[PDB]
């Protein structure tokens, strides 16, 4: 009764960064070897656990929650991390507990004059919550004047897209990204490896 | 010191494409909206076109769509028109204009205006 | 959106009332358009916001008000540094054009 990562890593579409999909693990021995040893990812930061020790402790839930940003972002997701990312799509918690997994995905998801499936938040009334999920696609107000949906000045849509073409480089070639919180709590803590 | 920093005069030949150069300083340039503004010596405003910094949406005038690009650069925080096929009529002051615009919020009009670039074109 | 300012020129003495009026062709949001100032030699400086809104570090002798497709500013005692010229803009609906200009100049 492995973890079905291969599920997860493997998923032939992700959601945009800002309805980043969320997932929960449970109740399964999950084999981290395989996922530390792969030698396929570009970034393995993980806080709070050892990336080698991390088979022997065994935490209750994992959410493994999955996105794709740009490469120049991917230091931003990280606790205690600022910026478009980190304030109006996805943040994580000063004392956030868990691995952080990013894999360039170039020749999977960029397509030929530019895959513009990818959208991303750039305005907010007020900074998200740890694991906060904002997806409501309601037109932005930058002034005291309510426009009524209208798109104009200070009516601003809050979603941009990726344009994420075969020609750019590094800084703009897309970076799967999966993170993995390791939630504890007053449970009996059924998901460890080996 | 809330600073719309624009390029000096500018002497460029006819035909050649010049960058308007538009240097925010001491506001947060990511969520403002800057739009741009030209005036003949003794004419009127004409609104050159507006951008939204944050998003990249921008929207040109009808009689000016073929010549002008106005783009925006984070990394610098800088906002860019490129004028080319630059014509004696081009002679003018421009104008960048953007709301005063927090992390959140922005005025609801035009206040900051920057000290307008002189361009002269001519052999 | 075609705009209009009237009168041409306008000739006064400095501390009496003076009036400005802007036509649209047609009903725009008394929210979103605005009226600036600008003296020969700098930028132009705004005044009012949303037609009926008095912004920072303005005097208030000058106001607006109006509605639809009339928009109108009075200066209640004009002075010799207000005598410049004046300049509509609505930005409601692209493209957003400046009016025509209402110079002041003294009597
Ligand atoms: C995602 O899929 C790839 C292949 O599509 C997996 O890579 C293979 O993994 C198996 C067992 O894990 C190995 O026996 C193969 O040699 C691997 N092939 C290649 C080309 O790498 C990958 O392991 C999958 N991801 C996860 C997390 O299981």
């Amino acid at each position: 009764n492995l973890c079905p990562f291969g599920e997860v890593f493997n998923a032939t579409r992700f959601a945009s960064v800002y309805a980043w999909n969320r997932k929960r693990i449970s109740n399964c021995v999950a084999d981290y070897s395989v996922l530390y040893n792969s030698a396929s990812f570009s970034t393995f930061k993980c806080y709070g656990v050892s990336p080698t020790k991390l088979n022997d402790l065994c935490f209750t839930n994992v959410y493994a929650d999955s996105f794709v940003i740009r490469g120049d972002e991917v230091r931003q997701i990280a606790p205690g991390q600022t910026g478009k990312i980190a304030d109006y799509n996805y943040k994580l918690p000063d004392d956030f507990t868990g691995c952080v997994i990013a894999w360039n995905s170039n020749n999977l998801d960029s397509k030929v004059g530019g895959n513009y499936n990818y959208l991303y938040r750039l305005f907010r009334k007020s900074n998200l919550k740890p694991f906060e999920r904002d997806i409501s696609t309601e037109i932005y107000q930058a002034g005291s004047t309510p426009c009524n949906g209208v798109e104009g000045f200070n009516c601003y849509f809050p979603l941009q897209s990726y344009g994420f073409q075969p020609t750019n480089g590094v800084g703009y070639q897309p970076y799967r990204v999966v993170v993995l919180s390791f939630e504890l709590l007053h449970a009996p803590a059924t998901v460890c490896g080996p | 010191q809330v600073q719309l920093v624009q390029s000096g005069p500018e002497v460029k030949k006819p035909g050649t494409s010049v960058k308007v150069s538009c240097k925010a300083s001491q506001f947060t340039f990511s969520i403002s909206a800057v739009q741009w503004v030209r005036q003949a010596r003794g004419q009127r405003l004409e609104w050159m076109g507006w951008i939204v910094v944050g998003s990249g949406n921008t929207d040109y005038a009808q009689r000016f769509q073929e010549r002008v690009t106005i783009s925006r650069d984070m990394s610098a925080g800088t906002v860019y028109m490129e004028l080319r096929s630059l014509r004696s009529e081009d002679t003018a002051v421009y104008y960048c204009a953007a709301p005063y615009c927090n992390k959140t919020n922005c005025r609801d009009g035009f206040d900051m205006w920057g000290q307008g670039t002189m361009v002269t074109v001519s052999s | 959106i075609v705009l209009t300012q009237s009168p041409g020129t306008l000739s006064l003495s400095p501390g009496e009332r003076a009036t400005l009026s802007c036509r649209a062709s047609q009903s725009v949001s008394s929210s979103y358009l605005a009226w600036y100032q600008q003296k020969p030699g700098q930028a132009p400086r705004l005044l009012i916001y949303g037609a009926s809104r008095r912004a920072t570090g303005i005097p208030d002798r000058f106001s607006g008000s109006a509605s639809g497709t009339d928009f109108i500013l009075t200066i209640s005692r004009l002075e010799p540094e207000d005598f410049a010229v004046y300049y509509c803009q609505q930005y409601r609906n692209s493209p957003w054009t400046f009016g025509q200009g209402t110079k002041v100049e003294i009597k």
